[PDB]
RNA sequence: GUGAAAUUCUUGGACCGGCGCAAGACGGACCAGAGCGAAAGCAUUUGCCAAGAAUGUUUUCAUUAAUCAAGAACGAAAGUCGGAGGUUCGAAGACGAUCAGAUACCGUCGUAGUUCCGACCAUAAACGAUGCCGACCGGCGAUGCGGCGGCGUUAUUCCCAUGACCCGCCGGGCAGCUUCCGGGAAACCAAAGUCUUUGGGUUCCGGGGGGAGUAUGGUUGCAAAGCUGAAACUUAAAGGAAUUGACGG
């Protein structure tokens, strides 16, 4: 039930919400401040997995480890390509609680 | 043999075929139990002991079986 | 258009070795030369370097695997069971 | 046991003798056949449960 | 009788004689209005929006008290769906058996199911382009279908 | 019996029939308020509900859904909606 | 005769004048 | 030894049968069969403890 | 002509029911169409209850009942006179036989 | 082992009893004119994965539907191919009996196969020998699921919930009994009724028996075979249901 809700959360995030695709600006984003949650697919490279957990620590926001890959992640996000970090800058529907 | 070895009673436990074949015992059970205790030699438990499977191979005789 | 009927990649072998034999290598053939999609950067780039030998172009990863599968269904079996034997070994 | 039911079995494997005294130790149970193809009747369920333990 | 299962059942809601309003429904137009907005913005379906409405806030119909369908009401002010309900859980449907399928490929009911459901997506597909709620020359590819759902 | 009278069946057999097959069809459910102890607030909750009814000012559940109704919760009372 | 083994009958049949066919 | 001997009278089966009747009424309730599957390298003072004192 | 209503066999509403061996001669017999009798008999003759009973080590002993479930063919249950050909209105009544308890 | 025997195993301990080990099949009794599934079919526990009917609905869309050439998916068993496995059973085959003969029925052994995975084939008395969707037309008692309403008994607990029973109602199923509803040649059928008082929608399909599901052509298949499919000629009956009689190892 958890990863169908957070797959629902995710495309409601999308066309409702600000998020950003990708790592370099993930990375931005976060080191800026305004991301308040980081997603990640286990397919993601180790060395960048902590990386980012070392950010998200450093910034304080959170970080939730996707229970699919890069391609379901973007499947998920609604686009046809291959996504493996992400940062939502407001969810506009409550995935994240205030 | 069991008198002049100092055996006097019995435990009995009956058994027909079994397996995947018949299971009511033959027509030698009632006779050789009647004997026994007749013969002066003591009854103690009864029990049956027949193989029963909780599923077995197939059995012999084809599915048209013994045609006689 | 449609270029053969139906002996598609081994019709490079022409009319020789017999219509058994070539149709058991077809098989094998494009299992061979497939491209698979890569597990660790998500790619379809995992290809066969040599025999049991599968290179990824994209991340450079190699791994080991089936002659001609990347991995064979007897290894996966393998793998699942080695999981339940050591998550049953510690509790 | 004294005055208990008989349609209980006990298995009662021999460890150790010593002298003319053979010492045996639980081995396991069972009913007898007749009690267990008694119990089994048409128009019921029955629920067998089985854990090594 | 069932579309694709031989099952004859009658299950369903019978809407009461009364059209009327009732009496102890203090919630105005505008009102339901708003809460259809809201449960909207919190990504309800318009199904999910009814059940919402006449489990909690005690209206009946939305049609009734208001004189539009949830819809129509959602259309109107323009956050309404880019795909129909029954379309978009028709494609959910039809994804997450393909997803169970490509790993398990004994099962054969579910490739019948997997049939059953396909041909259910594209009789409503063809039902929505004669109507022209969708375009033209929309089609559903199985490759691609799994991002237009969850 | 050739001459049941058709046009006027007693509230009994109405009742006993199923919604769609009766004379007219009316609907088995209905609303109810709800008073939760120790709260004043009164919710208006449909007897079928299939979700759980919650009040605004003190999270407590008021109904469970189940099969055919929402079974409130104990301590709660309830009334009918004009029948 | 048995309609099953007449069917035998003309499958064996079938097959003798299939190859008789393709020895030509 | 305390399981041999609370399953002498099958208490077990008899506090299964009252766990049980609040989901559905059942009557002949028995620790059918128990087997011994391994055992502990058979202490003598064990054995010895279990016969004697 | 149909001969039975059922087809002389319980499927109603099922398209297979596994099969059985007839305990006589072993032939593969649909479950719900092979004859049963569940014989419920002493495992001792009535004839020879009074000398067991003499011979027991014990006073009120309770002799074993043998529980064996049997399977016929239709062949071997009339061959073995179980059951036995009806007249066309006697091969509708599906009631056992009393078991002439008196 | 059999009606009787015999092939066969046996002072090498065969069979029998006990204790273990190994393997592969198989899931009894519970198991029912019970359930589910489009059919084929599906019965050890537990977990996971999607799926589903029925019920409840004062939820939503608003005609999106029924049947359907062509095409598509599945399709028992046997059979084919590749790889594992091969305990039992057991086509072929061997032998022993029976017999006038016995290439069989019976017995002993035993290959392919039967088991699993992957790929073919697409046939069964694949049956309800009975197309699907819809409406109407008797009664009764049950059964499985869901829901609803009631004396009461029971489980714990202090009471109601909630289970297990008891009595009814509603909806969908598997069915059953009875009936001068009506039909039919009748057997029988509450559908095989609502048909000369002939018309709800629609699909497939038969035209006396053989030749013949044969020949040929085409097409699918590795093969076996599947689908489509004549004609010449021959014949006055072949068949269906019931009655009387005769006969029955
Ligand atoms: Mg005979
Ligand atoms: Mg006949
Ligand atoms: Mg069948
Ligand atoms: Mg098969
Ligand atoms: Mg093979
Ligand atoms: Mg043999
Ligand atoms: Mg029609
Ligand atoms: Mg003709
Ligand atoms: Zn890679
Ligand atoms: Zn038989």
């Amino acid at each position: 039930k958890s990863l169908e809700s957070i797959n629902s959360r995710l495309q409601l995030v999308m066309k409702s919400g600000k998020y950003v695709l990708g790592y370099k600006q993930t990375l931005k984003m976060i080191r800026q401040g305004k991301a308040k949650l980081v997603i990640l697919a286990n397919n993601c490279p180790a060395l960048r997995k902590s990386e980012i957990e070392y950010y998200a620590m450093l910034a304080k926001t959170g970080v939730h480890h996707y229970s699919g890959n890069n391609i379901e992640l973007g499947t998920a996000c609604g686009k046809y390509y291959r996504v493996c970090t992400l940062a939502i800058i407001d969810p506009g529907d409550s995935d994240i609680i205030r | 043999r069991c008198k002049e070895l100092g055996i006097t009673a019995l435990h009995i436990k009956l058994r027909a075929t079994g397996g995947n074949r018949t299971k009511t015992p033959g027509p030698g059970a009632q006779s050789a139990l009647r004997a026994l205790a007749r013969s002066g030699m003591k009854i103690g438990r009864i029990e049956d002991v027949t193989p029963i499977p909780s599923d077995s191979t197939r059995r012999k005789g084809g599915r048209r079986g013994r045609r006689l | 258009a449609k270029r053969t009927k139906k002996v598609g990649i081994v019709g490079k072998y022409g009319t020789r070795y017999g219509a058994s034999l070539r149709k058991m290598v077809k098989k094998i053939e494009i299992s061979q030369h497939a491209k698979y999609t890569c597990s660790f950067c998500g790619k379809t780039k995992m290809k066969r370097r040599a025999v049991g030998i599968w290179h990824c172009g994209s991340c450079m990863k190699t791994v080991a695997g089936g002659a001609w599968t990347y991995n064979t269904t007897s290894a996966v079996t393998v793998k699942s069971a080695i999981r339940r034997l050591k998550e049953l070994k510690d509790q | 046991q004294n005055d208990e039911v008989a349609f209980r079995k006990f298995k009662l494997i021999t460890e150790d003798v010593q002298g003319k005294n053979c010492l045996t130790n639980f081995h396991g149970m069972d009913l007898t056949r007749d009690k267990m193809c008694s119990m089994v009747k048409k128009w019921q369920t029955m629920i067998e449960a089985h854990v090594d333990v | 009788g069932r579309m694709h299962a031989p099952g004859k059942g009658l299950s369903q809601s019978a809407l009461p004689y009364r059209r009327s309003v009732p009496t102890w429904l203090k919630l105005t137009s505008d009102d339901v209005k708003e809460q259809i907005y809201k449960l909207a913005k919190k990504g309800l379906t318009p199904s999910q929006i009814g059940v919402i409405l006449r489990d909690s806030h005690g209206v009946a119909q939305v049609r009734f008290v208001t004189g539009n369908k949830i819809l129509r009401i959602l259309k109107s002010k323009g956050l309404a769906p880019d795909l129909p309900e029954d379309l978009y859980h028709l494609i959910k449907k039809a994804v997450a058996v393909r997803k169970h399928l490509e790993r398990n490929r004994k099962d054969k009911d579910a490739k019948f199911r997997l049939i059953l459901i396909e041909s259910r997506i594209h009789r409503l597909a063809r039902y929505y382009k004669t109507k022209r709620v969708l375009p033209p020359n929309w089609k559903y590819e199985s490759s691609t279908a799994s991002a237009l759902v969850a | 019996p050739l001459a049941k009278d058709l046009l006027h069946p007693s509230p009994e057999e109405e009742k006993r029939k199923h919604k769609k097959k009766r004379l007219v069809q009316s609907p088995n459910s209905y609303f109810m308020d709800v008073k939760c102890p120790g709260c004043y607030k009164i919710t208006t909750v449909f007897s079928h509900a299939q979700t759980v009814v919650l009040c605004v000012g003190c999270s407590t559940v008021l109904c469970q859904p189940t099969g055919g109704k929402a079974r409130l919760t104990e301590g709660c009372s309830f009334r009918r909606k004009q029948h | 005769m048995r309609a099953k083994w007449r069917k035998k009958r003309m499958r064996r049949l079938k097959r003798k004048r299939r190859k008789m066919r393709q020895r030509s | 030894k305390e399981v041999v001997n609370k399953l002498i009278p099958d208490s077990i089966g008899k506090d299964i049968e009252k766990a049980c009747q609040s989901i559905y009424p059942l009557h002949d309730v028995f620790v059918r069969k128990v087997k011994m599957l391994k055992k502990p390298k058979f202490e003598l003072g064990k054995l010895m403890e279990l016969h004697g004192e | 002509t149909k001969k039975r209503r059922n087809n002389g066999r319980a499927k109603k509403g099922r398209g297979h029911v596994q099969p059985i061996r007839c305990t006589n001669c072993a032939r593969c017999v649909p479950k719900d169409k092979a004859i049963k009798k569940f014989v419920i008999r002493n495992i001792v003759e009535a004839a020879a209850v009074r000398d067991i009973s003499e011979a027991s080590v014990f006073d009120a002993y309770v002799l074993p009942k043998l529980y064996v479930k049997l399977h016929y063919c239709v062949s071997c249950a009339i061959h073995s006179k179980v059951v036995r050909n009806r007249s066309r209105e006697a091969r509708k009544d599906r009631t056992p036989p009393p078991r002439f308890r008196p």
